[PDB]
C-alpha cells in the first residue's frame, strides 16, 4: 500500500490526474496494520487522501483525511487534537500538510482559526483577513507577495493554476452571503455593491451570472422596471431544538 | 498519449478534442481534458485561444463568446454541428436561469439569429411567446414533548 | 464676528498677518479691516516683502522711511550674525554655534525668507547638546516654519522625530503642542478620522502657539461630526459628548457646542442651520477654508443615513417640505450623495417617494439561530 501511495505521488508529480485518482481508489487499506507498523504511514495516507480531495472538486473528503492525520476544528466548533506519537520529522511533514489543508479547510466551513497555527506569521493570518475583508485587491496582492510559496517542480507548477481557481471561488462567496432575503431590491444598491467587483458591467452580467450559479436567487432581473425581486419552518425549528438537547446531553454526561 | 509522449503532440487533434468537449457542456468533459494538458501546451496557439473561448462559455458570457468567436475559423469548419451544440448548452442554461426572456435577447445569446432561426430553438424546447416568448402534526407535537422533557431534565 | 478679537486671539505671527491677508483675499478685496490691520501689523516687523505687498494697491500707502530702515538694519544684522557665526565655528563651543544657527533662523524668519529659516533652523541638529531640549525645540521650529511654508508632510515628520524621541515628560504640554501640529497636518492632508482623534485628545491649558483655542474646539468638533465611516457611537459619544476635557475648548465656541448637541440629539435641521449660519465665517478660516464644503456635506449625509436607516418607507416630498430646508435642494443633495454610494437611498425625485431596505426572511432568522447553535457546540467541544 505504501508503494502504491508513493508511486501514485510520483505519478502526480510527473503524472496525470485520473490515473493517480484510480490508484488512490484502489489504495486504501485497513488502518490497523499501518498503526501497528508506524505512526507516520497513516499520516502519509491521510495526506494522499487530502491531495486526492484537492484534485477532486469536493473538499470534504480531504478535509476528513487531513484532520485525522492532523487535528482539525470540528463541526460544532470543538477542537480536534492529534497524537504526537509520530517521529518529529514526520510531525513537521504533518504540520506542512495541515498548512496545505487550510486551503481545503477554509472552503469546508469557517471561520478565522489559526490558534493551533503560530500567531506571528502573516502568511496565513493575512490571507484569512483578506478573505474576511471580501475585497480582491488585498487577496490579489497576497498572492503577488507570496508568490514564492505557491511556486514550491517549477514545470510541475508552471502557472499557479490551483491557487487562481481557488481565489476566483473565494471572491464569489461574499455576494451570496447577502443571499437575497429581500422581496424587491433597488437596482442602485445592487450596483454599488457589484461595482466593487472588478468588472463594471458585471452586475448587469455579474448579477445574472450569479443567478445561473444558483448560490443566490434574483427575482425580476432583466425586468423593464429594473428592480430585482427577492411545514418547512417547523422542521427547521425541530432541528434547532434537537441541537439544544444534544448540547445539554453532553453537558450532563460531562 | 500526448502528455506521456510529447513528440506526438498534435495541435489540430488536440484542438478538435477540446472543441468537441465544449459541445458536451454542461458535462465535465471540457474540464477533464484540461486536466490532461500541461501548462506549456495550454499556453500554445491555438490551444490558448480555444481555452479562452471555452472560458467564456463556462462563465456563461454568451454574447462575448459569439463576439470572440472567429466564425470563419479553420478548425470549426470540420466540426459538424459545433455551433448548434453550443446553442443546446445555452438553452440548457436559459431554461435554468430565466422565467421570462426578451425575444431579441435570446436570439442574441444564441448567436444573433434571424427570427426564423430563433423559432427553431424555441420550438425545440417548447418555449412560446406570451406578451414576448413564453418560456416558463401529531408527530411534531410528540417531538416537542420530548424536547421539552429533555430541557426540563 | 469682529476682526479685532480674532486677530487678537491668535498668538502666532503668521496667524496674525497671514490670517488677515486671507480674510482680505478670501472674501472681499474691498473691505478695510483685513488690509488696514495687516498693514499696521506688518509695519511692526522686519519683513518688507509683506510690507511691499501692503504698499501695493489694496494695501496701506507705501512709506519710504519704513522700508529703508528695515532694509538697512537687516544688512547690519546679517553682517553681524555672519561674523559671530564665523568666530563660533572657528571658540569651538557647541552652544554658541547652536545659538548662531538658531539666531540665523530667527533672523531669516522675521525677514520673511522661510526656506533659509528652515535650513539654518535644522542645521542646529549636529550641535544639539541634548535631543530633548536642543532637538525637540529644533522640531517645534521646523514645525512652525513648515506649517507656514505649507508642507504638512514635513510637519508630521518632525512630529514623529519629536514624539519618537526617547525622553518624554507627561507634565509638559509640548505633548499638547505636537498633538495640535499633527491634528493640523492631518486636517490639511472620506474623513481623515485622525484630525479629530488628535484635536480631541488633550488641552494643555497653556497657549497653543499653533492652534487657536477656539480653533481646536471647532476643528475637533466638525472633523469628528463628519467622521461617519470612522466614528463610533462613542466617537460621537465617547470622545466628544462624554469627554469632559474637550468640554473646555467647546465652551469657548458655544455655537459649535450646540451644533454638536443638536446632531447627537437627532435634530439635524437645527444642526444644519447652525452650519449654514457659520459657513461664511468658516470660509474665512485659513486652515478650514478648503475642507468646509466637504465636512458639511458629510454631516448632511450622516443625518440622511440616520433618517434613512430608521424608516423603511419615506415620503420624500413631505420630508423636503418638513425639512426646514428646500425640498428640491434636499433632493439634489441626495442625488449627489447616492452615486458615491454614501447612501443606499432608493429614490425617485418625481415620485417624491423614497424607499430604503437594509420565506427568505423567515429563513434568515432560522439561519442566525443555527449559527448560535454552532458556536455553543464549539464551546462544548472545547470543554471536553
Amino acid at each position: 500500500y505504501f508503494s502504491l501511495v508513493g508511486l501514485l505521488r510520483l505519478h502526480s508529480l510527473l503524472g496525470d490526474y485520473y490515473q493517480a485518482i484510480k490508484v488512490l481508489e484502489n489504495i486504501e487499506l485497513n488502518k490497523k496494520s499501518m498503526y501497528s507498523r508506524v505512526p507516520e504511514c497513516q499520516v502519509t495516507t491521510y495526506y494522499y487522501v487530502g491531495f486526492a480531495y484537492l484534485m477532486m472538486r469536493r473538499y470534504q473528503d480531504a478535509i476528513r483525511v487531513f484532520a485525522n492525520i492532523l487535528l482539525y476544528i470540528q463541526r460544532t466548533k470543538s477542537m480536534f487534537q492529534r497524537t504526537t506519537y509520530k517521529y518529529e520529522m514526520i510531525n513537521k511533514q504533518n504540520e506542512q500538510m495541515h498548512a496545505l489543508l487550510a486551503i481545503a479547510l477554509t472552503m469546508y466551513p469557517m471561520r478565522i482559526d489559526e490558534s493551533i497555527h503560530l500567531q506571528l506569521r502573516e502568511k496565513y493570518g493575512d490571507k484569512m483577513l483578506r478573505m474576511q475583508k471580501g475585497d480582491p485587491q488585498v487577496y490579489e496582492e497576497l498572492f503577488s507577495y507570496s508568490c514564492p510559496k505557491f511556486l514550491s517542480e517549477p514545470f510541475l507548477q508552471q502557472l499557479k493554476v490551483f491557487s487562481d481557481e481557488v481565489q476566483q471561488q473565494a471572491q464569489l462567496s461574499t455576494i451570496r452571503s447577502f443571499l437575497k432575503l429581500y422581496t424587491t431590491m433597488p437596482v442602485a444598491k445592487l450596483a454599488g455593491f457589484l461595482d466593487l467587483t472588478e468588472q463594471e458591467f458585471r452586475i448587469q452580467l455579474l448579477v445574472f451570472k450569479h443567478k445561473m450559479k444558483n448560490l443566490v436567487w434574483t427575482s425580476g432581473i432583466s425586468a423593464l422596471d429594473g428592480e430585482f425581486q427577492s411545514x418547512x419552518x417547523x422542521x427547521x425549528x425541530x432541528x434547532x431544538x434537537x441541537x439544544x438537547x444534544x448540547x445539554x446531553x453532553x453537558x450532563x454526561x460531562x | 498519449l500526448y502528455q506521456f509522449n510529447p513528440a506526438f503532440f498534435q495541435t489540430t487533434v488536440t484542438a478538435q478534442i477540446l472543441l468537441k468537449a465544449l459541445t458536451n457542456l454542461p458535462h465535465t468533459d471540457f474540464t477533464l481534458c484540461k486536466c490532461m494538458i500541461d501548462q506549456a501546451h495550454q499556453e500554445e496557439r491555438p490551444i490558448r485561444q480555444i481555452l479562452y473561448l471555452g472560458d467564456l462559455l463556462e462563465t456563461c458570457h454568451f454574447q462575448a463568446f459569439w463576439q470572440a468567436l472567429d466564425e470563419n475559423m479553420d478548425l470549426l469548419e470540420g466540426i459538424t454541428g459545433f455551433e448548434d451544440s453550443v446553442r443546446k448548452f445555452i438553452c440548457h442554461v436559459v431554461g435554468i436561469t430565466y422565467q421570462h426572456i426578451d425575444r431579441w435577447l435570446l436570439a442574441e445569446m444564441l448567436g444573433d439569429l434571424s427570427d426564423s432561426q430563433l423559432k427553431v430553438w424555441m420550438s425545440k424546447y417548447g418555449w412560446s411567446a406570451d406578451e414576448q416568448i413564453f418560456i416558463c402534526x401529531x408527530x411534531x407535537x410528540x417531538x416537542x414533548x420530548x424536547x421539552x422533557x429533555x430541557x426540563x431534565x | 464676528y469682529d476682526l479685532t478679537t480674532r486677530i487678537a486671539h491668535f498668538l502666532d505671527r503668521h496667524l496674525v498677518f497671514p490670517l488677515l491677508e486671507f480674510l482680505s483675499v478670501k472674501e472681499i478685496y474691498n473691505e478695510k479691516e483685513l488690509l488696514q490691520g495687516k498693514l499696521d501689523l506688518l509695519s511692526d516687523t522686519n519683513m518688507v516683502d509683506f510690507a511691499m505687498d501692503v504698499y501695493k494697491n489694496l494695501y496701506s500707502d507705501d512709506i519710504p522711511h519704513a522700508l529703508r530702515e528695515k532694509r538697512t538694519t537687516v544688512v547690519a544684522q546679517l553682517k553681524q550674525l555672519q561674523a559671530e557665526t564665523e568666530p563660533i565655528v572657528k571658540h569651538g563651543f557647541r552652544q554658541e554655534y547652536l545659538d548662531t544657527l538658531y539666531r540665523y533662523a530667527k533672523f531669516q524668519y522675521e525677514c520673511g525668507n522661510y526656506s533659509g529659516a528652515a535650513e539654518y533652523l535644522y542645521f542646529f541638529r549636529v550641535l544639539v547638546p541634548a535631543t530633548d531640549r536642543n532637538a525637540l525645540s529644533s522640531l517645534w521650529g521646523k514645525l512652525a516654519s513648515e506649517i507656514l511654508m505649507q508642507n504638512w508632510d514635513a510637519a508630521m515628520e518632525d512630529l514623529t522625530r519629536l514624539k519618537e524621541t526617547i525622553d518624554n515628560n507627561s507634565v509638559s504640554s509640548p505633548l499638547q503642542s505636537l498633538q495640535q501640529r499633527t491634528w493640523l497636518i492631518h486636517w490639511s492632508l472620506k474623513g481623515r478620522d485622525n484630525i479629530i482623534d488628535l484635536f480631541l485628545y488633550q488641552p494643555q491649558y497653556l497657549n497653543a502657539i499653533q492652534t487657536m483655542c477656539p480653533h481646536i474646539l471647532r476643528y475637533l468638533t466638525t472633523a469628528v461630526i463628519t467622521n461617519k465611516d470612522v466614528r463610533k457611537r462613542r466617537q460621537v459619544l465617547k470622545d466628544l459628548v462624554k469627554v469632559i476635557q474637550q468640554e473646555s475648548y467647546t465652551y469657548k465656541d458655544p455655537i459649535t457646542e450646540f451644533v454638536e448637541c443638536l446632531y447627537v440629539n437627532f435634530d439635524f435641521d437645527g444642526a444644519q442651520k447652525k452650519l449654514r449660519e457659520c459657513e461664511s465665517v468658516l470660509v474665512n478660516d485659513f486652515f478650514l477654508v478648503a475642507c468646509l464644503e466637504d465636512f458639511i456635506e458629510n454631516a448632511r449625509l450622516f443625518i440622511f443615513e440616520t433618517f434613512c436607516r430608521i424608516h423603511q418607507c419615506i415620503s420624500i416630498n413631505m420630508l423636503a417640505d418638513k425639512l426646514n430646508m428646500t425640498p428640491e435642494e434636499a433632493e439634489r443633495w441626495i442625488v449627489n450623495l447616492i452615486r458615491n454610494a454614501r447612501l443606499d437611498a432608493k429614490i425617485d425625485s418625481k415620485l417624491g417617494h423614497v424607499v430604503m431596505g437594509n420565506x427568505x426572511x423567515x429563513x434568515x432568522x432560522x439561519x442566525x439561530x443555527x449559527x448560535x447553535x454552532x458556536x455553543x457546540x464549539x464551546x462544548x467541544x472545547x470543554x471536553x
